[PDB]
């Protein structure tokens, strides 16, 4: 759960970027940091979904 | 108040993002709307939601905004719904400071409160001799008895003063008494080619002179004038001579549709007609104004009041352009689905 | 975006394949409409069955087609029914690689947008002088003054031209000017029994002769004329000579209704009428295009859009027919009678 | 019903796929394929094989396809062939909705049962003029006793005007009665040049104006007439003059050769020649229907049974030239020499 929308969980998804992390410019960090929180549930918001 | 306008017009602005259902929201957005909206149902005992989609939902906000919209404008509709009902307390909700406003808002309200409240320059919108009763031929000659020179209108923003040869004097007396302008921008021109008492074609020769407050001004050129000042004109050619003085805009202390950014557009939006629901209800609201219920005021008002209300309602507008609310007033039967220009030009009685 | 479309299409031309409710799918049918129908309902949130039987299934399926259709082609239909409501949501899953699209329907798409963005010749459908503003009588004598040879239209794709005995000149001029042919095909006849400038029957000796360019033509031959060379007509007889040139057929760069593949039929089968909701509906539709709402077009469109929609509507159509949908449409009132040629006449405004 | 169609349709469109397979690619027709003959098979108690190479495994499969082809259009032919016997039980084979039918199959039936069942707007093939008795000399003038304007036909899709000095007149009722056009499409010209009753040329001046329900239109441009406004012609000109009208096309809903793609290509395909035992077998279907034997049909079709029979006896058509069928026929006696234009005009009764 985030800001009122459910979203996936960065183990879901396809990446493995726990290496650079630690060598991100703050803006960089960021950046990605929405990226992730970025990718939503689409219906999310809805209960009975299936 | 400004508060409280300022706040009603943010909310509503805030619903008319929601055009469609599982879109993600501006935070900004739902962090007011919460806020507003359980306040709104507290002190309402409506059932708003923050997510529409039903249709008697959709309706529940707009009556919301449109609560508020009243509210904001002081405006009492009276039973004008079986629907839809107007709770005065909602001005309680707009004067909750809990419940913030945009900057966009803070400083639209400032912007009416600040102009409405004072006056200003403005050029005004139609001729300065438009409420003339008599008018004269451009270009014939005419000398009112005893006179060597006859200043004259022939037009809304025309007049022509007829000299004789060796003939002089001041003009200015002809623009005084109307209105109350700050500055009129004349330019003056010698007409060339004339008529004469009997028809015969007349010449102006090169050589008159018009000067302003005794300094000598050029023809087809603009001049401040201040109105007070003496407006001069002397004909020292052996011949008689008609020379044509324009008012090409003057500027007053008057309220034009500049007053305030786009009003104009705003007044277009509140004014246009989109179905016979939205008609009757914007129509049913300027009752209770002093403006005409479905009809551009030829006269842009000069009232906070008024202004306001156009804005908050061309902004409602907009909401129930969004939201498709859809109700029934006492007096309205609407013909749903293909509207056509012609259905709308009958519309207005 | 020709993706989109073929996709879309893909998926129509799928559902058509629903004519029963127990039997067996091609394969490919299934594969389509199982992954097109999740990623739909998916991200549509409606739920679309493959195997529709109740009716409320099937209209939820022609909806869905519809939805892709309107999408696919970029229309924006608005409020046109209380029943259907269209979903913008229906692009972003078109766009998706997810959903495929046959080998023909990439075809399809490759043609469209191959010809509808370049020119190239085509056998126009109407007379080359249909543009013509005044016409001669046919056989008709007629010597304009101060010349030795008149030609002259006596038809839509019809010339004649008037020779006094031992007369020639240059005829071309005539044609220039019209359009804009790359190609004329021409056959020129002896006019061997006309009328006199009194009525008196005058015959036009063989001798007369008609060369293009320079070279010599024979008389009841197609000739290739580029549109640009020495039409000469000569008349070494001792009599008066009238000689009839015609344009069998011409050749231009303007978009006729073969630019694609049986455009005709579909164009047929978008404007047939079938029943009042699809009739509305189809009309409604192209409301919001450039084409005639319910009446072929009387010039054959030449954009992607035009074509394309026209294209997507008509397979649309067929779905229609398959699925048998029934709902309300604003405006439209069903008249549950059996349907007859007459009924179907009333219809068309 | 349909879906009876769409099957045996599909069945020989794959059968046309086996000029060497060698690994088929379409695993879609395959599975269909084999189900089918297996199906066919059983019920049949015959033997095709899914790689026909001897002859009569060749002609064993067409038999089906025959078989199939028949049973889909409804047709029994009787006793035609030695070889040939119909099974009628091919119909119980069809009726399986264990048997799948391509996209392609069921989008062609579709349109077909779709189009034929409902009627649309379609240029007509002809002249409007086309079924008159009697014509007039073009150019001619002519006025019938005691009128001011005598309207005129002079040719299958012309007609034109006698006007005296001063008349004027409405003209339409030449045009009614006749067919049942929804929309004409008219351009009128000044016939500039005309013969008198005596023979002198004659000329029509400019300032002759005819418009339609009341509104002035132009000559040379096309019209949009609905046969129901009024066509008034007007002579403002003191001298006689004669325009002529033309209807380029019109539209009604009787079908045309455009009422299913390509029909007309299709058509051409099944009235083909190939060789006499096609010919002949082509012949003996056709007269189990109300379609010509061996000559295309002058008038297009209307009813599903006509356009459906086309289309399997078409298809059928390709499956005999790739199959390479050899078998007798009661009546037909074959030819083996090689074929020409010649031997082909004979086998045409």
């Amino acid at each position: 759960d985030h800001r009122g929308m459910e979203v996936a969980e960065p183990e879901v998804l396809g990446v493995e970027f726990k290496n650079v992390l630690p060598v991100l410019t703050a803006e960089h960090r960021a950046m990605i940091q929405n990226a992730l929180d970025g990718s939503i549930i689409e219906n999310g918001n809805v209960a009975t979904r299936d | 108040m400004d508060t409280i306008a300022a706040r009603a017009l943010t909310v509503m602005r805030a619903c008319a993002t929601l055009q469609e259902a599982r879109i993600v929201l501006e935070a900004n957005v739902m962090e007011i709307l919460g806020i507003a909206i359980n306040r709104y149902n507290g002190l309402t005992l409506r059932g708003v939601t923050m997510r529409p989609t039903s249709l008697a939902q959709r309706n529940e906000m707009f009556f919301m905004c449109l609560d508020m919209m009243l509210s904001a404008a002081g405006i009492n509709v009276g039973p004008i719904s079986p629907d839809y009902t107007q709770h005065m307390a909602t001005i309680g909700v707009l004067a909750t400071p809990e419940i913030p406003f945009t900057t966009e808002a803070a400083n639209e309200i400032a912007r009416v409160t600040g102009e409405t409240s004072t006056w200003g320059p403005a050029r005004q919108p139609y001729g300065f001799f438009l409420e003339t009763e008599e008018t004269f031929q451009p270009g014939r000659w005419f000398m009112r008895a005893a006179q060597a020179a006859t200043a004259v209108v022939c037009g809304p923003d025309m007049i022509q003063v007829s000299l004789n040869a060796g003939a002089r004097g001041d003009v200015q007396q002809i623009f005084q008494g109307r209105n109350d302008p700050m500055m009129i921008y004349l330019v003056w021109r010698r007409i060339e080619n004339f008529a004469m008492a009997q028809g015969n074609s007349q010449q102006t020769q090169a050589g008159v002179t018009v000067s302003v407050g005794g300094v000598d001004m050029r023809a087809g050129r603009i001049i401040a004038w201040d109105g007070q000042a003496a407006l001069h004109v002397r004909n020292p050619t052996q011949q008689n001579a008609m020379v044509q003085i324009q008012v090409v805009f003057y500027i007053s202390m008057d309220k034009t549709l500049n007053q305030y950014p786009a009003l104009t557009a705003e007044i277009f939006n509140v004014y246009s007609f989109r179905d016979h629901t939205w008609h009757g209800l914007r129509t049913a609201i300027r009752n209770r104004t002093t403006l005409p219920n479905m009809l551009p005021p030829i006269f842009p008002p000069n009232d906070r009041d008024s202004i306001l209300t156009l804005l908050l309602l061309s902004t409602l507008a907009d909401v129930y352009t969004v939201l498709r609310p859809e109700f029934a007033m006492h007096g309205v039967n609407p013909m749903p689905g293909p509207l056509t220009a012609a259905i709308a030009r009958a519309a207005y009685v």
